[PDB]
This record gives structure tokens, C-alpha cells and sequence, in this order.
């Protein structure tokens, strides 16, 4: 059967040093017959390396693959940090040209805290009758952060949403978006907002805040 | 070997019928294999149909008896005409150069195939206004909430395309009402809260809005 | 090792009309420029050799192919197959067929001679009374069987 | 015996067509009759088709030629597909299970087959304070104005469905322009005025329309 999977699935390293990776198909292939590829995120995805022996032109040589069969494999002689992405490979040895699912390659910048940042909704919004409440992360390392709402202290579940930036190209951070949303009637019926966040940065939670109708 | 612009795709109710153009430059369109590709926003990649320069044209088993694809080498415009239009089918697409063992190796644009699902609506824009519980010290972060509208490609800049230092827009989300929501933040040293122009420039693609909004601080 | 010696074509402009044939290998260009007759981008070779190895899995392998393509049209039919030769008997008054001769009758050993490229002989009144064996190149008189 | 939901009919233009769907429940849906019926606003009861247990089919004089029955046994569902569709078959329909006779027993829901005409537009809203010239002695009314609409089903509620006391929606009005209008209206005590909240939920369920208005008394 002809199904590509890869090995890890994802990689966090630190530039400069010797990266590999495998894709593992569901059968034997015959001889050397695929490829990889890598996708930049908001970008096309470009060629890597056909027959998992040579690359072609655009390409420099700090990469080889390898393998034979099922297993087939991928180095990096040396981890440049310009190259993160997400990185795919291609068979084309069966009666259809199947995919796999991907790998990504990122570092772990050194423990970032997150600046965190409390919105209180803006007062046409409330004309409108709903209330957009929105915490922002800013730059940080570990993506693994909570946010947790907490309406005059109660712990808000099932009216948030979430999302996430691509790790920076520059100093390799996240930023993390969460908008609480509530009715105009609802909003008005309560008074602190607060939003804690989590982080391996800090040592405590950090809380910001706001009371609802203080200038 | 500069080619492969994608054009065409975007809102579109089901059971309709879409022919998409892919057209290329500096290359013999005709003398070659060309292919089509698909990639699910959360999935992979999916190979879809390819042609050859002799003109024989396969599909995938799924798209089997839906859609056609042609070309006019007279004008190097690959068409993509996909019919009977279902809503799973809503992946971006990539037309790619295709080359001997069937490797794509140069690669389009990408254009978005989105099935009918809330109809076209615009977005409505509010100023998240910079504040002393976005302010820390040296610096304080104003934005520009850009909410409730299905046709996914839109746009926010800041300054007419001027500031580039903490410019972040954060992804879409898609809400449960079907309409999709986004903010774009900035951080600007605290002394120029107001000092100069922060004016978030929205612009709505698919339809035609084009709306500048101002973000001061709270009054 | 492999054997990568059988090779295949793998660009053409056009397609082909039956059992047409090119040996003539050049350059394939798809750049829309000369290119000197001389490889590069977007001007290739236009065969593929295959990659062939012991341990290739099924389908990968190399399968002798052999086709036949035949001739009717009009003109004189050129090949014949084969043909059944049962046995001659002798005096027992029998259906016979010698190769398109139809009759009935008891055969008998001859002691007539033809000539060398005549097959049977007729009577005055223009009936077959001999032939001759194919196989075996003898002459024998045909007698009718008894009526009365 | 809980059984025939009815759903799919609304707003369609002219010249298209409509497979409609009444599913039902707790009952052998092959080993029966059953039957759909028109019913216009202003009108009554008119008869439009059946189908046997055997599985033969009749319909209407003027819709013959136009409408098509069929059922999925394996999944209880009655199809009525109905094609080229005229401006006056724009009645609110009923499936409706039968019994020997052609006595219609047991019956569904409704769902509205409306014609094109305007197309499908959503609601403004405005909110009727309670005043002084309505107010007398010991109750005042107030009210939400919900105007120029075209698809028919759309409903306001008070305070999300709490205050059943006096609240009363209107008919809507169909005006010259061919879009619709209403007005609900409640009384609430006089000393009750602004003290309590009082805001009529709009949902427009052809559109994905929700407003919540509070009315308050007149500056
Ligand atoms: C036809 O084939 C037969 C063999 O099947 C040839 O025959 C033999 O002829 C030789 C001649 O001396 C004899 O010694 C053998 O006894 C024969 N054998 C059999 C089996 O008959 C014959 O010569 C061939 N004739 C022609 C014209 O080809």
C-alpha cells in the first residue's frame, strides 16, 4: 500500500547544527521513485530533491537524502535558521502520487515571557449590542500558554477564541490572540474582566484587568 | 522562467461550475505536462488532475466524471473547469509545471475555492484604542478588530502600508454564526500615543470595501 | 547491478498513428528558444532509460512483450496454418478428400506413371479415376463401389 | 404516533426548482398513503397530490406536467420536488399522512414556498419608547418597530423570551415598496418604566439576523 508517514511529525531545534528527518511509506517502493518537498506558510510550496539522490539548481548543499524501500530518509548537514518550515515528501513510484502530512521545523528561543494585554470593548460596540473582549500575548517562546477568562471571578468556558502567530522570522516568538465574546445585556450585568495568563516564563500567572465603566 | 500567475477563484454556491486560469510566460505551455494540485487548509497535499503534451488528461477518482480541464496554447492559459460543485471541494488549488517522472517542479500562486456557505458579507471594523492596560513602560499596542465577514481573503494595513514595526495580524477565527473575525495589532512607544497617524486601512477583495480607520486613546 | 539498458521515450509534441515509429532522438525543447542544440533548461532529452533491479517489486519487472499484426486485403493468401492427415485404407469402398479432390469410392494400389507435377487423372467422358498421395507421392486408381 | 416534520421551502426566485422534505417518525412510511395540500394566506384548503403504498402517484390538474413526489423508505423521508415554478403557487404546504378514505388524519408542520419578488433582505429596527401619550395611570406600553423585510418568517421576542404579559407582535403589514412590516408591543407598569430591562431579541431566520434593542423612555 502506498501511504506516506512521517517519522516525528514536527522538530524545535537551534541553528547550526546537523538536522535529519525520514518519511516512512506503507509499503516497498520501487527504486527511489519520490521526493520532498517544503512549504513556506503564506507562500508556494517549492522543490527539495528528486529521487532522493540529487537536488536541482536553487538549492545548496547542506541537505542529502537517503534511504531505500519503506524507510527513506533526510539530513541537513547544518541547521540554518532561515530554512524553518514545513517540510513534505512526495512518492511517485506508485499508480497515483501520493503525499504525506508534513513536518515542521522550528527553534526554541531562550524562555520568553509574554507581554500580556487586557481590551475592555470599544463603546460603538456596544451600540451594536455585543461585547468583543480581547487579551493579547505578546512575543513568546513556549506556544504552550493558558488563558484563562475569569468574569468578576468566575472561570469563563465555552465563549473564547484563540489564535496563534507563525514563529517570528526575527527572534522566533509567538503571539497569542483570545476574544471573549458576550450580549451588550450580559456584558453590563458584571464587573471585572480579567484575563490570567500561564507561561513557563513566569514564575505566577499575570493577570490584567479592568472594571467595566471606569475611565 | 518567470510564470504560473493563478487567478479566478473565491465565493461560490454549490452545484455551480467554475473554469479557473493559469497562465504562465516565457515557457512552451504546449510541450509539456502541466498538473493541479490541491491543499486542504488544515490537511495536506492532494494531487488532482494532470495534462500532457501530447493532450491526454487523468483525474483523481473523486473529481472523476465532474471536471474538465483544457488549454489554448495560443494564449498559454490553462483552464481549469470544475462542475457539479460540492461543498468539500474547498480547498486553494495550485496549477504547477510539471516535469518527466511527474515532479511539480515550478508552482503557481494559489487562488481560493470556497463553496457557497453565508453568502458574501463585508466586515465591520472597530479601533481597539491604545490604553495604560495595553501600556508597560516604553511602549503601548493599539489595533483595529475586523469582524463578521465570509469572503476569507481580507486585508488590514497600517498606514497605507507604513508601519512595519510590530505590525502583527493575527489569524481569522471562524465563529459559530459562520462568518469569520480577525484584529491586527501595533506597539508604538507610549510618548506617541496620539503624536502621529495610526489609520488601519481595510480592504475587503472579494467584495468592494475599503474603509480607514483611526485609533486614538481611550477618551 | 540492473539493467538499464531498455529505454523509452518520453516526450513528443503529438501523439502517433498506428505503428508509427521514431528512433531520431533530439533535444526537447519547451523553452520557445534555440538552445544550440545543446541540453540545459527547458530543452531535455527526450528518452528515459528504466531502473531495474532483482528486488523490484511486482509489476517491476521486465515482461517480453511479442504482438501480431495480420494481412488479408485482397491478393493471394501468403501463410496457411497446418493440416490433419487421418490415413489411407485400401478396398473397402470409402469417403475420400485428397487435398480438395471430394469422391467416393474403393481405392487400389496403381501402376501408372505421371508426371511429375500431375496430381490425378481423368477418363475420356472426363471422370477422376487416379490421383495422387500428398504425402507419400504414389498413384491410385479410384473404382466406384458396387450398385446394381 | 410523534411524527411529520416539515422543512426546505422559503425564498426562490422564479423558474427554479425545490425538492421539499417531510420526514416523519414511529410509523411504517411505505405501508400507507399520504398526501400534500396547499393552503394560500388568504385562502383555504386545496388538495395537491398523493402517493399509494403501492406507490402510484396523482396530482393536481394545473400542477401536472411541473411536480414530481417520491419517498427513501430506508430513511422515512416524503420528497415533494417541485419544478418551473409560478408566481402564485406561493402557498404555505402541508404534508399530511392518509388514511383509506383519503381522510388526512394526521398532519405536519408547514413550511412556506414564497416566490422571488424583492428578494431577501433584513430587517431595521427601531424601538417605540414608552411616553406619556401612551402611558395611563397604572401601566405604559412600548414596543419594537421591526420594517421592510421581505422573507416572511421572522419574529421578535422580549427580553429573550421572558415577559409574556402583554406582549403582543402585530400582523405584518406587506406596503407598496413589496417589503414587509411589523410592530410587537407590551405594557409594563408606569412605575416600571425604565427600572427593569426590556429588550426585543430580532432573529430573522431566511437571513442570519439578530438584534437585541432596548427601549427606554422618551429624553
Ligand atoms: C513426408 O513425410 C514423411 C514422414 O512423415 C516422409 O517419409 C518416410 O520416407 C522414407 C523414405 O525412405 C521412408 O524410409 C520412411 O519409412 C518414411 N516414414 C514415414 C513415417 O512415412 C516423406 O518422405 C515426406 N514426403 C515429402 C514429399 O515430404
Amino acid at each position: 500500500e502506498i501511504v506516506l508517514t512521517q517519522s516525528p511529525g514536527t522538530l524545535s531545534l537551534s541553528p547550526g547544527e546537523r538536522a535529519t528527518l525520514s518519511c516512512r511509506a506503507s509499503q516497498s517502493v520501487s527504486s527511489s521513485y519520490l521526493a520532498w518537498y517544503q512549504q513556506k506558510p503564506g507562500q508556494a510550496p517549492r522543490l527539495l530533491i528528486y529521487g532522493a539522490s540529487s537536488r536541482a539548481t536553487g538549492i545548496p548543499d547542506r541537505f542529502s537524502g537517503s534511504g531505500s524501500g519503506t524507510d527513506f530518509t533526510l539530513t541537513i548537514s547544518r541547521l540554518e535558521p532561515e530554512d524553518f518550515a514545513v517540510y513534505y515528501c512526495q512518492q511517485y513510484g506508485s499508480s497515483p502520487r501520493t503525499f504525506g502530512q508534513g513536518t515542521k521545523l522550528e527553534i526554541k528561543r531562550t524562555v520568553a515571557a509574554p507581554s500580556v494585554f487586557i481590551f475592555p470593548p470599544s463603546d460603538e460596540q456596544l451600540k451594536s449590542g455585543t461585547a468583543s473582549v480581547v487579551c493579547l500575548l505578546n512575543n513568546f517562546y513556549p506556544r504552550e500558554a493558558k488563558v484563562q477568562w475569569k468574569v468578576d471571578n468566575a472561570l469563563q468556558s465555552g465563549n473564547s477564541q484563540e489564535s496563534v502567530t507563525e514563529q517570528d522570522s526575527k527572534d522566533s516568538t509567538y503571539s497569542l490572540s483570545s476574544t471573549l465574546t458576550l450580549s451588550k445585556a450580559d456584558y453590563e450585568k458584571h464587573k471585572v474582566y480579567a484575563c490570567e495568563v500561564t507561561h513557563q516564563g513566569l514564575s505566577s500567572p499575570v493577570t490584567k484587568s479592568f472594571n467595566r465603566g471606569e475611565c | 522562467e518567470v510564470q504560473l500567475v493563478e487567478s479566478g477563484g473565491g465565493l461560490i454556491q454549490p452545484g455551480g461550475s467554475l473554469r479557473l486560469s493559469c497562465a504562465a510566460s516565457g515557457f512552451t505551455v504546449s510541450s509539456n505536462y502541466m498538473s493541479w494540485v490541491r491543499q486542504a487548509p488544515g490537511k495536506g497535499l492532494e494531487w488532482v488532475s494532470v495534462i500532457y503534451s501530447g493532450g491526454s488528461t487523468y483525474y483523481a477518482d473523486s473529481v472523476k466524471g465532474r471536471f474538465t480541464i483544457s488549454r489554448d496554447n495560443s494564449k498559454n492559459t490553462l483552464y481549469l473547469q470544475m462542475n457539479s460543485l460540492r461543498a468539500e471541494d474547498t480547498a486553494v488549488y495550485y496549477c504547477a509545471r510539471d516535469y518527466g517522472d511527474f515532479y511539480f517542479d515550478y508552482w503557481g500562486q494559489g487562488t481560493l475555492v470556497t463553496v457557497s456557505s453565508a453568502s458574501t458579507k463585508g466586515p465591520s471594523v472597530f479601533p481597539l484604542a491604545p490604553s495604560s492596560k495595553s501600556t508597560s513602560g516604553g511602549t503601548a499596542a493599539l489595533g483595529c478588530l475586523v469582524k463578521d465577514y465570509f469572503p476569507e481573503p481580507v486585508t488590514v494595513s497600517w498606514n497605507s502600508g507604513a508601519l512595519t514595526s510590530g505590525v502583527h495580524t493575527f489569524p481569522a477565527v471562524l465563529q459559530s454564526s459562520g462568518l469569520y473575525s480577525l484584529s491586527s495589532v501595533v506597539t508604538v512607544p507610549s510618548s506617541s500615543l496620539g503624536t502621529q497617524t495610526y489609520i488601519c486601512n481595510v480592504n475587503h477583495k472579494p467584495s468592494n470595501t475599503k474603509v480607514d480607520k483611526k485609533v486614538e486613546p481611550k477618551s | 547491478g540492473g539493467n538499464y539498458n531498455y529505454l523509452y521515450r518520453l516526450f513528443r509534441k503529438s501523439n502517433l498513428k498506428p505503428f508509427e515509429r521514431d528512433i531520431s532522438t533530439e533535444i526537447y525543447q519547451a523553452g520557445s528558444t534555440p538552445c544550440n542544440g545543446v541540453e540545459g533548461f527547458n530543452c531535455y532529452f527526450p528518452l528515459q532509460s528504466y531502473g531495474f533491479q532483482p528486488t523490484n517489486g511486482v509489476g517491476y519487472q521486465p515482461y517480453r512483450v511479442v504482438v501480431l499484426s495480420f494481412e488479408l486485403l485482397h491478393a493471394p493468401a501468403t501463410v496457411c496454418g497446418p493440416k490433419k492427415s487421418t490415413n489411407l485404407v485400401k478396398n473397402k469402398c470409402v469417403n475420400f478428400n485428397f487435398n480438395g479432390l471430394t469422391g467416393t469410392g474403393v481405392l487400389t494400389e496403381s501402376n501408372k506413371k505421371f508426371l511429375p507435377f500431375q496430381q490425378f487423372g481423368r477418363d475420356i467422358a472426363d471422370t477422376t479415376d487416379a490421383v495422387r498421395d500428398p504425402q507419400t507421392l504414389e498413384i491410385l486408381d479410384i473404382t466406384p463401389c458396387s450398385f446394381g
